[PDB]
């Protein structure tokens, strides 16, 4: 296999674009179309769209009717059908074209040099500035072929285009006005296989218009679980009542791939490789996505489908696309600031509910002076002034076997006390004829004090280790830091916690010496790698976690996040000293470990998990919630799947 | 003219429930413990060999069924099998996740002779006490038309009947697990539009009393649509989690068992048995009511897809594994003879 | 005519209410849907909506299938029907309900002392964090009626209540996950008639969820030409393995009406004036809506129509909507710079 190509791993390079517009001239319109097109297969693109009646105006009204315009449509078209045999990409292009009785707004989608379907527009907008059904025929519930250029090609609102060497690329086609009814030509292809929606769109602009575009566009994308492509005309259409941006854009699940320039000047696409193993991967997931299909069964199997051999470019061609280092961390500072505020929030209203329940127990909790019990010791605070509950009903444990520590309990006004468990060790380690035995009996003798303690005074130990540790299984079982009675890091990747405890000295309400305290952890605290950087072990699980990607996808991802520190962009609070850059070869390395450790070794530990509150849309690690797997499994098949598909360097 | 002591040449056809060894989440190793069972049954002159559900992932994996390596790893396996299965005489009846439209099902791939014959998928998918499977997994019942299996269109979907063209009293079914519990099982519709031999892949974890669950049904079901019952569940190998296996096979006749094979074995095991498809012939010939309740429910019968395959069983002496009792209206076994 | 009454301009009042959930006691829970409706009606309120499962709580997973939670839950919601005699909105509640083989999740309309109707659920997530088809059935496809204390009242996804003194005002009722597939039961009522579409929801808050919560309840009512009202469960439910933001929102037309605070302390509601006329002027121009209708016209042609009359109150009780001076022009300073 090549690893560097992103056809191999599922990636699909999808083009919309939007061309000069010549009103009543389809021979320029195609010669406009044909140089996009070209530049397209330079690119490597298997799919390139252009806008609602490309072949001879979307503006031009009752010049539509008129013979000579119709027939120069046609030649045109054939034209373009003729170049295409040489072009790599699918080509979904506007025109108006006679059927039966009447001419139909519709989109000719094209292949190597055969029509592969014409499919109508099927509502037609005929109110306020729109004047559609006066020129031209509604295409909802016409079906059967039409004949161009003397051959019979499906023709109808129920086709979709499958490439038969890319079993992940569906395309389905609509038409402007199709995707702002209340049931979408889309929305019943995409239950029937679709994978990529393409709209051919005119869409004069008017003041609010793009919003509303985005709107459906990114909410067709999301509910459809599907990549939205879209392009709208722009210069050279009509001016005699309306103007024209040329937006156009695409996207994925929700997200922006990619959109281009409004009002431009010259010729403008977007141009993205959409992941269709992304998509692929959160239909074989959601279960009420094809519950819905059920119900809507005849619908839903009625679509034919045309199929088409792609055969795309096999060589390294990079990647289209925004892969983020930190999955867990946006490097946005407005969406972080967003995810610490909700982060937190999810910890605190966790933890009261618990608290309440249990009629307002002591919280017990040892505190290292590390990120974690730190922030964990945040969370408690703010949880029992949220009850209004005395602080001094937290009990902080330091528990050597840091002042930071001590400063941070004195600074919140907690209750904090030292208990040194060294004797308790020795004895420990006598009594049993005593490495991992040695440091686990610490780890044991801690928990089993707080414990202890928890009983003596009515209170519950707080749990601290964070969602990274419960992936790599780091961490102490039973007897042991993985044990608590309520863990409110356990849902926190290590990533996001070091941001968390940003954001709340940001924010400010404990007050300037907590800040300062809080401050110093941090500047003590980045400055356990036998299980790998965290910022690639939280990159892995992420994958796995949400979409279960094989190794070798992961690998490919990672690298082109990780592989340049000059490239992406950083989240917030990285000085350049550190915005380390990783070879493939360890990212490869850190990736064996990752799966022997996540898949084999650390479920168990997982398995008798103390309850806590899921935060990241990626998922939390509960076997009572999103993670259902044995304790008792080899790793084998992922080990060898990166041994025989990522190379050594 | 005809070889007097072959079992084929008297309208019995050998069939097989074999229990192999799980190695959950490695498909490869899950084939080879079915490749090495499958050349035994073929050795033992067999027809058919059934599998329990899930083979070739292991059951009990969870959102394992659901990553993408063990998907792929799954189908490489498989296809492998089915170039295996070139030289051997039974059709294999072997459990998969596969992937179809938006989501995997919990399947049946029905091989034979280097093709795959059909993929069954289970209809009723429990997601309850011990079971998750609607979680991973969607239900098949209502699908129809064809799946994609390296590089072939191959029948898909709960309609299907799978004919011997040369052994005419031959004609297979497949569900389940679960899909024999529920009131108005697929295989009841199946033996009404024709099946004579129903298999069941099951899963089914052990508990106290299960065993006795599994036959009443699976018993009943065979008396009841006048066919032979097929079973194999899993055992050594699927996840002890949550859950213990006991790897129980069986095959039971129009009400009678044939054969069955140790509960909790250490190693692989088969139930093999001659399975009388003239006496199932004769039973449906005489019992009228059989055939006016598939009148009666017509539509839902003649709906079958009818695959067709030629066996070419051995011609010669291979014995015959079969209790025949010397005295039809005397039973051996006192306790029986003392009621009758 | 009174000039100053909202009514008479054809505007609704309608409320998303997040209460005090109080997993597995229904008397509880509906002691705090109880205090919230009288606040909702002494608003003048036509509509109150509530979180999925209100009644029993939706985070208890298999104590829903207990007895003696399902029993308690049934005499919760018939204290609040005979409440309801003496209450001005329609009361939208959750509440696990026995049906045939199985338990629904479902939402009960309720008005002025009798139950208008019940709807289940139509799609049971069973995936993630969520376990939905272990408990609960599916109710899409489910029609017919179900027996109530005593009473047969209508049962299943195609229902539409309309005020028989408010023409504009016509509700659907869907829950939670039903908003976020591909053909969502509130889309083919919108196009049968629906002008208020209602979400009961439960909906575990997670990193990002808002945003989709957001994303999806807001196309909707641009898309159906709608108001939607949607509600979230708050303070309460078990965070045994997840955590709750209490949210609330009432979006029209693509707009935010009302929010609610999230990850409040004590109940909250949003509630605002809907302006059936303005659905109804959007509707009247949008011809391929009703294109969009007839094209789907034996999904649309099916639904039950089930009457009541609201009898709202005639006087001035001030307008909850913020009208802007300037339709032209935005007085967000981001909003006017992009215009
Ligand atoms: N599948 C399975 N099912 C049931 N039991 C299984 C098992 N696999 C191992 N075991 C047993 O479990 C035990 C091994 O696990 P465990 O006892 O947890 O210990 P183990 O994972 O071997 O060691 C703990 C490691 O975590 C590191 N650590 C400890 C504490 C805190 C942190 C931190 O960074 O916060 C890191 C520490 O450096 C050490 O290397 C053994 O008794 C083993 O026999
Ligand atoms: N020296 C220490 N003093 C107080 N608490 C500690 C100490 N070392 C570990 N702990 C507690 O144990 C947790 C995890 O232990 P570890 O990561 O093994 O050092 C910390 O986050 C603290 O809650």
């Amino acid at each position: 296999m090549n690893f560097y190509s992103a056809y191999q791993h599922g990636f699909v390079r999808v083009a919309a674009c939007t061309h000069h517009t010549t009103i009543g001239d389809p021979a320029a319109n195609a010669a406009s179309v044909l140089d996009m097109a070209r530049a397209c297969h330079d690119d490597g693109a298997a799919l390139a769209v252009f806008p609602e009646l490309t072949l001879s105006g979307y503006s031009i009204e009752d010049v539509l009717l008129q013979d000579s315009l119709l027939d120069a449509v046609e030649d045109a078209l054939l034209d373009l059908v003729t170049e295409s045999a040489d072009l790599l990409p699918v080509l979904v292009v506007g025109a108006p074209l006679r059927h039966r009785h009447r001419i139909y707004n519709t989109a000719v989608v094209i292949h190597r040099g055969a029509v592969l379907g014409v499919v109508p527009k099927s509502y037609l907008p005929t109110y306020r500035e729109f004047y559609e059904r006066r020129q031209m025929a509604p295409g909802d519930g016409e079906r059967g072929t039409i004949r161009i250029g003397g051959a019979d090609v499906a023709f109808g609102t129920d086709l979709l285009f499958a490439a038969s060497d890319l079993p992940g690329f569906v395309l389905h086609v609509e038409i402007a006005e199709d995707m702002f009814v209340p049931m979408p030509p889309s929305a019943e292809a995409a239950l029937a296989g679709a994978t990529v929606l393409a709209n051919l769109s005119g869409s004069p602009i008017t003041i609010g218009r793009a919003e509303d575009r985005r709107l459906l566009a990114r909410s067709a994308s999301a509910r459809c679980l599907a990549a939205y492509v879209y392009a709208a005309a722009g210069e050279g259409e009509s001016t005699t009542d309306l103007a024209w941006d040329g937006q156009t854009m695409i996207w994925e699940n929700g997200a922006l791939l990619a959109e281009s320039e409004r009002f431009p000047k010259g010729v403008r696409r977007s141009v993205a490789d959409v992941d269709t193993e992304l998509l692929r991967s959160e239909r074989l997931r959601m279960g009420t996505f094809d519950d819905n299909r059920r119900h809507h069964r005849e619908l839903t199997e009625s679509f034919r489908r045309i199929d088409f051999a792609l055969d795309p470019p096999a060589g390294d061609i990079g990647l289209l696309r925004e892969v983020e280092r930190f999955p867990f961390v946006p490097a946005d500072p407005q969406r972080l600031q967003q995810d610490c505020y909700e982060a937190y929030n999810i910890q605190v209203s966790g933890l009261e509910q618990r608290l309440r329940a249990l009629d307002y127990p002591k919280v017990v909790i040892g505190v290292s002076g590390g990120l974690d019990s730190t922030h964990a010791l945040i969370v408690a605070t703010h949880a029992m002034d949220r009850e209004g509950r005395p602080r001094s009903d937290i009990l902080a444990f330091a528990l050597p076997g840091k002042n930071n520590a001590i400063k941070l309990a004195r600074a919140l006004g907690v209750t904090f006390s030292e208990i040194d468990i060294g004797d308790t060790a020795r004895l420990m380690l006598h009594t049993i004829g005593h490495d991992v035995t040695f440091e686990n009996v610490q780890a044991g003798l801690r928990t089993d004090y707080l414990f202890r303690i928890a009983n003596q005074r009515g209170g519950i130990v707080l749990g601290t280790g964070d969602l990274s540790e419960l992936a790599l299984g780091w961490s102490t079982y039973g007897v042991g830091d993985q044990m608590s009675h309520y863990n409110v890091n356990a849902g926190v990747p290590k990533t996001l916690i070091q941001h968390l405890i940003r954001w709340v000295i940001s924010a400010g309400e404990f007050g300037e010496k907590v800040g300062e305290v809080l401050q110093s952890v941090l500047d003590t605290e980045i400055t356990e790698a036998k299980v790998g950087p965290f910022a690639l072990q939280d990159f892995s699980l992420f994958q796995v976690l949400r979409y279960g990607f094989r190794p070798s996808k992961i690998a490919f991802l990672a690298w082109h996040a990780w592989n340049d520190a000059e490239r992406g962009n950083w989240p917030p609070g990285f000085p350049k000293s550190e915005r380390p850059s990783y070879s493939l070869a360890e990212i490869r390395h850190w990736l064996q470990i990752f799966v022997q450790r996540f898949y084999s070794f650390s479920q168990f530990k997982r398995s008798a998990l103390p309850n806590g509150p899921k935060v990241s849309h990626g998922g939390a690690l509960s076997p009572r919630g999103d993670w259902r797997a044995p304790s008792d499994m080899s790793a084998r098949i992922w080990l060898d799947q990166i041994d025989r598909e990522v190379p050594k360097g | 003219s005809m070889n007097f002591y072959s079992a084929y040449q008297h309208g019995f056809v050998r069939v097989a429930a074999c229990t192999h060894h799980t190695t959950i989440g490695d498909p490869a190793a899950n084939a080879a413990s079915v490749l090495d069972m499958a050349r035994a049954c073929h050795d033992d002159g067999a027809a058919l060999a059934v599998f329990p559900e899930l083979t070739l992932s292991g059951y009990s994996i969870e959102d394992v069924l659901l990553q993408d390596s063990l998907l792929d790893a799954v189908e490489d396996a498989l296809l492998d099998l089915v170039t295996e299965s070139a030289d051997l005489l039974p059709v294999l009846v072997v459990g998969a996740p596969l992937r179809h439209r938006h989501r995997i099902y919990n399947t049946a791939v029905v091989i034979h002779r280097g093709a795959v014959l059909g993929v069954v998928p289970k209809s009723y998918l429990p997601t309850y006490r011990e079971f998750y499977e609607r979680r991973q997994m969607a239900p098949g019942d209502g699908e129809r038309g064809t799946i994609r299996i390296g590089g072939a269109d191959v029948a898909f979907g709960t309609d299907l009947l799978f004919a011997a063209s040369d052994l005419p009293g031959f004609v297979l079914h497949v569900e389940i697990a679960e899909d024999m519990f529920v009131p108005m099982p697929p295989s009841a519709e199946a033996a009404l539009a024709g099946a004579t031999v129903l298999a069941n892949l099951s899963g089914s974890p052990i508990t106290i009393g299960r065993a006795e669950d599994r036959r009443l049904l699976a018993r009943s079901a065979s008396a009841r649509c006048l066919a032979a019952y097929v079973y194999a569940a899993a055992g050594e190998g699927e996840s002890t989690t949550d859950l213990a296996w006991d790897g129980q096979t069986m095959i039971w006749e129009n009400g009678a068992l044939l054969a069955e094979s140790e509960r909790f074995p250490k190693g692989v095991r088969r139930s093999v048995a001659d399975v009388d498809t003239e006496l199932l012939r004769s039973e449906r010939l005489r019992m009228g009511t059989f055939d006016d309740n598939r009148r009666h429910h017509r539509e839902l019968t003649e709906s079958f897809r009818r695959i067709d395959f030629a066996l070419d069983p051995p011609a010669g002496d291979i014995g015959l594994l079969r209790e025949v009792e010397r005295f039809p209206f005397v039973p051996a076994d006192p306790q029986r003879l003392q009621q009758d």
